[PDB]
C-alpha cells in the first residue's frame, strides 16, 4: 500500500480493422512486457555498481551459528528485540531452508529459550508467527 | 464457391477423374528467331503429345508467339515495341519462325496522347 | 562570436537531388549559394577582440 | 572441400558437411513538376526502409525501381514501391502514398463518369460539380467517412483504401452521378459513418 | 537460363481469373477462379480470393518447372469499365510474393474504339 | 447411432507412396497428411497419422528399405524427416528448392532429394546433416539413383535430366565423372546394376545401357 | 586413472561405489577423494549423480581435466591452441625466452604455445637452429604435432565439434578467454599472492639479478590439509622472484616439496575474481552468502536478481561481489547466469 503510483514503420493491422471482410469471414505482447521487466530489472542491476567489499556472513546468521554452537541464544535475542522491524523481516525471510534444516531448527530453538526467559513476549511470539508465515 | 451452401444445380452429376497426367504427357519444344533479330533463342513452349507427329506438326503450324523487342534485342529501350512471330516449320525440338505482325503497348499509346495537339493517322495497304 | 559569424555568414546549399542522374540506392552509386546579410569579412567587429556586433539587427 | 570416406559400423559410409529485379513507370508532366518538387521527401523511404535501388530516366520521363540480389530482404518490396510510386503517378498526396507503402493492405480503384452514366459535356461539368461540391466539402466529407483517398482526374477518378471502404465510397460517389443531392447523399454518409464507427 | 510463361489475370468485378499459360496462349499450364479458391459469393471478388489464387497457381507452375512469368493484367473491358481492379492488384502482388520471376507487365484490356450501347439505360446502371 | 468411418488411403497429392523391403509397412500421402499402413496377412491397419499443416500438401516421401524413418518435402522449401520407432519428427530443414524426387540408399545411411532447379542435395539420414551439395546441370532434375555395396569404398549418385542426359557423381571424390547425352526428353526412370553396366529409361522411347568404369571408359553398350 | 574410472561407474550405472567390490579394491579415502574432485570438477552433482558434462567426459577416453579443458575450448573456440597445450602436456637463452614467453602473457602455457605456434611457422633447417637457440627437444616437439593431431581425429569422432572436408587439420587471441578455460582445467590449485613481501617493497638490494620473495597462500577446499599454506615459486618457471605482478591468484598445476623445506607450484595462470567466479560457479565450492544498500528485486518466489558475494570455501577466501539472476528449486537458490 505504501508503493508509489507510476510506431514501427511497417505497420500491422488485421483483416476487421482495415476492410478485408472475406478474410474476416473466413478468419484464421505480455511476453514483450516479461523480457521488458527482465530488461528493467537488468537496467537496475548494472546501474548499482558499488564494489566496497562487504562480509560474507551476515552479522545475524553470524551471530545465529555461534548461538547455535554455544547452545544458547542469548545474544541473538538480544540483537533480534533491537533490530530494526524492516531488518526483521528481511532476516526471517533470508533464512536458508536446505534439507538438513539446521537454521530453522535453531530459530525454533532459540524461540522457545526465548519463551521460557520470558521476555518481550509479544515480539517471541510475533516473530515466531512471522516465520510460519 | 465450393461451400456447403452453394444450392446443387444440375450441374456436377458425372465428372471425371484426375488421371490424365497432362504435363507428363506434354512436350517441350524451343522455338527459334529469325535471323535478322540479335537474341533469336526465346523460351519454349508445350506441344500437347508425341503419338501424334501430325498433331505435333499441325499445333506448332498454328502456333502465333508473341514477344517484344527490348527482350528480343537486348536494348531495352524497344520496351514499348513489341511483335508477333508464328512458326511454321519444325526439325527435331528446335522450331523456325517468321515474322508476323508488330504492335506498341496501350500504356506508351496512351501516355503519347496528349491534350494540346492533333493526331494524325495514316492507314495504308500494301504488297 | 562563431555562433554570430555562422549565423551572419552567406550560406553555400547544395541542391544535388539524389535520383535523375544515376542509380542512387542502397547498394551502390548542383551547388548554389545564398548572400547571407554580410560577408564574415565586411563585419564591423573584426579586428576588435571583445565586441559582438549584429547585422541583423 | 576434402573427400574422405569413413567406414562405420555395419559398414556405413560417413561424410560431413560442405539475381536482380526491375520495374519502370511513367509519369506524366502534369504530374512530373510535383515529383521534381517533393522528389527529396519520396526515395528515403525507398532506399532506407525497402532496400531499393531507384533510378529517374528524365529522358524517358519515368522511374525506375531495381532491386539489389544481396541488400534486398523481402521479395514484396519491389511491388510494394511499385504500387507506391504508381500512386503518386496517379496524383495522390506523398503522406497517402507513404500510407500505401506502410501498409500491406491498401488498395486503389479507378473508374470513369462514362462508365457509370453517359454524360454530354455540360451535364458532365454539373457531375463533377455535384461531387466536388462547394470548396471541397462532399468530397471531403466522403473521406472522413470512409476513410480513403479521392482524386478527381478530368474524367476518371481515383480512390484509395481499404477494400471495404473504398466499396462504400464507390456506392457514395455513383448515387452523387445519378444526381442524389449532398444533403441526402451526406445524410447517407453520416450513417454508414455512425456505423463504422460503432462496429 | 530461365523458362517463361504468360500469366493472364483477369481481374473481372465480381470475380478473378488467374490464368497462367505458355507463349502464344495455347497451353495452358493452370487457372483458378476466386469462388473455387474462397468458398462464398461475396468473397469471390476479394483481395483474399487472388491471394489464395496467386499462391496454389504459382505451386502449380513451379511443380511445371516455369521459373519466370510475363504477366498480362486485364479488365472486364466492352462498355463496362476499363481498369484492372483491386482483385488484379492483389494477384500481382501475391504472385511477386510467391516468388515466380515477373519478367514484365502488361495492361491488356479491350478498349472499344466505338463502342454500342451499354446495358444501363437513361438514368444510369448502378444504384 | 454407432457409425464407423472408412477413410481414403492414398488420395490428392501427385506423390509416389513407398514401402520397405517387407511388405509390412506402406506410406502414403492424403492431402496434407502421411498415413502409415501396416500389411500383414489378414491384420492390416494403422499406424499413426502425421498431421503437420492442413494448407501445403505433401510433395514428395520416401521411407527406407528398413521401417526406420520417413522423409517428406511438402510445398514450403523444406524437408522433414521423421523418426518411426517413436513416432516424432527429428529434424527438418530448408532446401530453397522444390524437390520431387527423394532416393534412398539400400542401406539407410544415405538420402537425396532433387527438386526443380538442378542442384540436388544428399543428407545422411541418422544424422541430419547434408555432406555435399551438388550443382549439378541446369535442367529440372526427373530421377536419381544410388549405387552403394554394403561393405565397400565407392558410391555412385547417378542423375537424370528433364534434359536428355545423365550425370553419374562419385561420391567419396564428389566430381562429375561421366555425363552422358543419349535421349531425347526427360529421364524418368534410373538404374544402376553390377558389372559396370548402367541402364537409362528415357522417357521418349528409350531404354539405354552403357558399359562404365570408374576411369573414362564408357560407351554405349 | 581413478577419477576416470569411477566416472565410468557412473555413467555405467554403478551407485553404490563405496560398497561397490573389487578382487583387489583401491584405497577407498584415494576412491572418496576421486568422487569428490569429480563433484567439485562438474562431472557429478551433490547428490552424486551424472551430469551432461559426466556424459561427454565418459564418451571421452581421457583425463577428466583435460577433457573439461577441451569441452569450455570447444565452446570458446581456441581449439588449435588447446590441442597443442594438452598435447605437449600428456607427451641468448633468457633472450628467447623472454621473445617466446610474449609479454605480458606470463603463463607458461602461453609461453609454449608461443613456442608452438613459432615452431609451425619456420619451416625446415632453420626448424633446427631454431631449437638449439632456444634449447628444446624437436623429439618432444614432433610428439606434439603428432598427439595434438591425434587428438584433433578423436573429437572429431567425439563431434563435440563441426567438421567439414572430414580430414582434420591443425588450424589479439582472447587472453581472458584462454586463461579463462586453463582455469577451468586447473581447479582446484588455487594461490593467491599476499602484501607485502610480493609487491616492490623486495626491490632491495642486490645488482643485475633481484629477488622477489613469492609469499603466496595455496588455497582448495577439497585438500583441507594444504588449505591456506604459504608456498614460493619454482625457480625454473618463467615467474622465477619476479615482481610488479599486475593480477592476484594464480591456478597451478601440482604442488611439490623440495629444498631447504620449501614447497612450490609446478605451472600458472594468472587470474582473477570473475573468471575464478565463473568456474567455480559452473564447479561446485561458489557456496554463495545472503543478498544485500542495493535492490533485490524479485521476480516471482522462483526468480530473482541479486547481489551476492560468494566464498570460495580448513577456511576459504572471498572474492567480489557480483549480481546474479538466480533461481529458487529444489529448496535452494541455485545460480543461472551472470550479470
Amino acid at each position: 500500500r505504501s508503493k508509489p503510483k507510476e510506431l514501427p514503420f511497417f505497420l500491422q493491422l488485421s483483416g476487421e480493422k482495415v476492410g478485408d471482410e472475406a478474410s474476416v469471414r473466413e478468419g484464421i505482447h505480455r511476453r514483450d512486457q516479461e523480457a521488458q521487466k527482465k530488461l528493467d530489472a537488468e537496467e537496475q542491476m548494472n546501474k548499482f555498481k558499488v564494489t566496497g567489499r562487504l562480509g560474507f556472513e551476515s552479522h545475524f546468521t553470524k551471530q545465529l551459528r555461534e548461538g547455535s554452537q554455544s547452545k544458547d541464544y542469548s545474544s541473538l535475542l538480544a540483537t533480534l528485540i533491537n533490530f530494526s522491524p524492516a531488518a526483521v523481516d528481511l532476516e526471517i525471510r533470508s533464512l536458508n531452508s536446505f534439507e538438513p534444516f539446521d537454521e530453522i531448527v535453531w530459530f525454533i530453538d532459540a524461540l522457545t529459550q526465548g519463551l521460557k526467559s520470558n521476555k518481550n513476549f509479544e515480539l517471541y511470539e510475533t516473530f515466531m508467527s512471522l516465520l510460519f508465515k | 464457391a465450393v461451400g456447403k451452401n452453394k444450392r446443387l444445380s444440375k450441374g456436377k452429376k458425372g465428372q471425371k477423374k484426375r488421371v490424365v497426367d497432362p504435363f507428363t504427357r506434354k512436350e517441350w519444344f524451343d522455338i527459334k528467331a529469325p535471323s535478322t533479330f540479335e537474341n533469336r533463342n526465346v523460351g519454349k513452349t508445350l506441344v500437347n503429345k508425341s503419338t501424334g507427329l501430325k498433331s505435333a506438326s499441325d499445333a506448332l503450324k498454328g502456333r502465333v508467339v508473341e514477344v517484344c523487342l527490348a527482350d528480343l534485342q537486348g536494348s531495352e529501350d524497344h520496351s514499348f515495341r513489341k511483335i508477333k512471330l508464328r512458326v511454321d516449320e519444325v526439325q527435331g525440338k528446335n522450331l523456325l519462325t517468321n515474322f508476323h505482325g508488330m504492335d506498341f503497348t496501350t500504356d506508351k499509346l496512351r501516355s503519347m496522347v496528349r491534350k494540346w495537339q492533333t493526331l494524325i493517322e495514316a492507314n495504308v495497304t500494301v504488297k | 562570436k562563431k555562433r554570430v559569424i555562422d549565423d551572419e555568414d552567406d550560406k553555400e546549399v547544395d541542391t544535388t537531388l539524389p535520383g535523375w542522374g544515376e542509380w542512387a540506392g542502397a547498394g551502390s552509386k548542383f551547388i548554389k549559394k545564398v548572400k547571407g546579410v554580410v560577408n564574415k569579412d565586411k563585419r564591423r567587429d573584426k579586428n576588435l577582440q571583445n565586441v559582438i556586433i549584429n547585422e541583423k539587427v | 572441400e576434402s573427400k574422405t570416406v569413413v567406414v562405420d559400423d555395419q559398414g556405413k559410409p560417413r561424410f560431413t558437411s560442405a539475381k536482380f529485379e526491375s520495374r519502370k513507370i511513367m509519369v506524366p508532366p502534369h504530374r512530373m513538376t510535383p515529383l521534381r518538387n517533393s522528389w527529396t521527401k519520396i526515395y528515403p523511404p525507398l532506399v532506407e526502409h525497402l532496400k531499393l535501388q531507384v533510378r529517374m530516366n528524365l529522358k524517358t520521363k519515368s522511374v525506375e525501381l531495381r532491386t539489389n540480389p544481396k541488400f534486398t530482404t523481402d521479395p514484396g518490396a519491389l511491388q510494394k514501391g511499385a504500387d507506391f510510386i504508381k500512386a503518386f503517378t496517379l496524383g495522390f498526396d506523398l503522406d497517402d502514398s507513404i500510407a500505401l507503402l506502410r501498409l500491406d493492405d491498401l488498395y486503389i480503384e479507378t473508374f470513369e463518369v462514362k462508365d457509370v452514366k453517359t454524360l454530354t459535356g455540360d451535364h458532365l461539368s454539373r457531375a463533377i460539380g455535384r461531387i466536388a461540391g462547394k470548396d471541397g466539402k462532399t468530397k471531403f466529407a466522403i473521406e472522413n467517412a470512409t476513410r480513403t483517398r479521392i482524386v478527381l482526374a478530368d474524367s476518371k477518378i481515383h480512390i484509395l483504401g481499404g477494400f471495404t471502404h473504398i466499396r462504400m465510397a464507390r456506392e457514395s460517389v455513383v448515387s452523387l452521378i445519378l444526381g442524389s443531392p449532398p444533403g441526402k447523399v451526406y445524410g447517407n454518409l453520416r450513417t454508414v459513418a455512425s456505423r463504422l464507427k460503432e462496429r | 537460363s530461365q523458362v517463361f510463361g504468360v500469366a493472364r489475370i483477369y481481374a473481372s468485378f465480381n470475380d478473378t481469373f488467374v490464368h497462367v499459360t505458355d507463349l502464344s496462349g495455347k497451353e495452358t499450364i493452370a487457372r483458378v477462379t476466386g469462388g473455387m479458391k474462397v468458398k462464398a459469393d461475396r468473397d469471390e471478388s476479394s483481395p483474399y480470393a487472388a491471394m489464395l489464387a496467386a499462391q496454389d497457381v504459382a505451386a502449380k507452375c513451379k511443380e511445371v518447372g516455369i521459373t519466370a512469368v510475363h504477366v498480362k493484367i486485364r479488365a472486364t473491358g466492352g462498355t463496362r469499365t476499363k481498369t484492372p481492379g483491386p482483385g488484379g492488384q492483389a494477384a500481382l502482388r501475391a504472385l511477386a510474393r510467391s516468388g515466380l520471376r515477373i519478367g514484365r507487365i502488361e495492361d491488356v484490356t479491350p478498349v472499344p474504339s466505338d463502342s454500342t450501347r451499354k446495358k444501363g439505360g437513361r438514368r444510369g446502371r448502378r444504384l | 447411432y454407432k457409425g464407423i468411418s472408412l477413410n481414403p488411403i492414398y488420395a490428392g497429392s501427385s506423390a509416389v507412396a513407398t514401402v520397405s523391403e517387407n511388405g509390412k509397412i506402406l506410406a502414403t500421402p492424403v492431402l496434407d497428411e502421411i498415413n502409415i499402413i501396416d500389411l500383414t496377412p489378414g491384420s492390416r491397419k494403422i499406424l499413426h497419422k502425421i498431421s503437420n499443416e492442413d494448407e501445403q500438401e505433401i510433395t514428395a516421401l520416401k521411407l527406407t528399405p528398413d521401417g526406420q524413418y520417413l522423409t517428406y518435402v511438402s510445398q514450403a522449401q523444406l524437408l522433414k524427416i521423421f523418426h518411426l520407432k517413436t513416432g516424432k519428427v527429428v529434424r527438418s530443414m530448408k532446401i530453397s528448392s522444390p524437390s520431387y524426387i527423394l532416393d534412398a540408399d539400400s542401406t539407410s545411411t544415405l538420402l537425396a532429394v532433387g527438386g526443380t532447379d538442378g542442384s540436388i542435395i544428399v543428407v545422411d539420414i541418422e544424422n541430419g546433416y547434408i555432406t555435399h551439395s551438388f550443382k549439378g546441370h541446369g535442367g529440372t532434375i526427373s530421377s536419381l539413383k544410388f549405387y552403394g555395396q554394403l561393405n565397400s569404398k565407392i558410391w555412385l549418385l547417378a542423375s537424370g535430366d528433364t534434359n536428355g542426359m545423365v550425370k553419374v557423381w562419385d561420391l567419396v571424390k564428389r566430381k562429375c565423372l561421366h555425363t552422358l547425352q543419349e535421349h531425347t526428353s526427360a529421364v524418368r526412370g534410373l538404374d544402376i546394376i553390377e558389372v559396370l553396366n548402367l541402364l537409362s529409361g528415357g522417357r521418349d522411347d528409350i531404354i539405354n545401357l552403357w558399359d562404365f568404369n570408374m576411369k573414362k571408359k564408357c560407351k554405349l553398350l | 586413472p581413478v577419477e576416470s574410472i569411477v566416472l565410468q561407474m557412473k555413467s555405467m550405472a554403478i551407485h553404490n561405489i563405496i560398497n561397490f567390490p573389487f578382487p583387489t579394491p583401491p584405497d577407498r579415502v584415494a576412491l572418496s577423494k576421486a568422487i569428490q574432485l569429480l563433484q567439485y570438477l562438474g562431472a557429478l552433482d551433490n547428490k552424486e549423480m551424472i551430469t551432461e558434462d559426466g556424459k561427454k567426459m565418459s564418451l571421452f577416453p581421457l583425463s577428466p581435466r583435460f577433457s573439461k579443458m577441451l569441452l569450455v575450448s570447444d565452446e570458446k573456440a581456441c581449439l588449435p591452441y588447446i590441442v597443442a597445450i594438452v598435447s605437449a602436456l600428456s607427451v641468448k637463452f633468457y633472450k628467447s625466452r623472454s621473445q617466446f614467453s610474449k609479454l605480458d602473457k606470463f603463463s607458461d602455457v602461453f609461453r609454449l604455445l608461443s613456442v608452438v605456434s613459432a615452431m609451425d611457422y619456420v619451416p625446415k633447417e632453420q626448424k633446427e637452429i631454431f631449437m638449439k637457440k632456444n634449447f628444446l627437444r624437436g623429439k618432444l616437439m614432433e610428439e606434439i604435432v603428432k598427439l595434438r593431431k591425434q587428438l584433433m581425429y578423436i573429437i572429431k569422432s567425439n563431434t563435440s565439434k563441426e567438421n567439414i572436408a572430414v580430414v582434420i587439420r591443425n588450424e589479439v587471441i582472447q587472453i581472458k578467454l584462454l586463461k579463462q578455460m586453463i582455469c577451468a582445467g586447473f581447479v582446484d590449485h588455487v594461490a593467491v599472492r599476499a602484501d607485502v613481501l610480493f609487491p616492490d617493497d623486495a626491490k632491495i638490494t642486490n645488482r643485475t639479478s633481484i629477488i622477489n620473495i613469492p609469499y603466496i597462500p595455496v588455497l582448495a577446499t577439497r585438500t583441507p590439509n594444504i588449505e591456506d599454506c604459504f608456498v614460493y615459486i619454482h625457480p625454473t618457471s618463467i615467474l622465477n622472484n619476479l615482481g610488479e605482478m599486475p593480477p592476484k591468484y594464480m591456478l597451478y598445476y601440482s604442488l611439490h616439496l623440495g629444498g631447504n623445506n620449501k614447497t612450490r607450484m609446478n605451472t600458472l595462470c594468472d587470474i582473477a575474481s570473475t573468471p575464478l567466479a565463473n568456474i567455480a560457479r559452473k564447479g561446485l565450492l561458489l557456496t554463495y552468502s545472503k543478498p544485500l544498500g542495493l535492490k533485490t528485486v524479485n521476480l516471482s518466489p522462483t526468480e530473482r536478481y541479486c547481489y551476492v558475494v560468494p566464498r570460495f570455501g580448513k577456511i576459504g577466501w572471498d572474492l567480489n561481489p557480483i549480481a546474479v539472476h538466480q533461481k529458487k528449486q529444489k529448496g535452494q537458490w541455485t545460480v543461472i547466469k551472470f550479470i
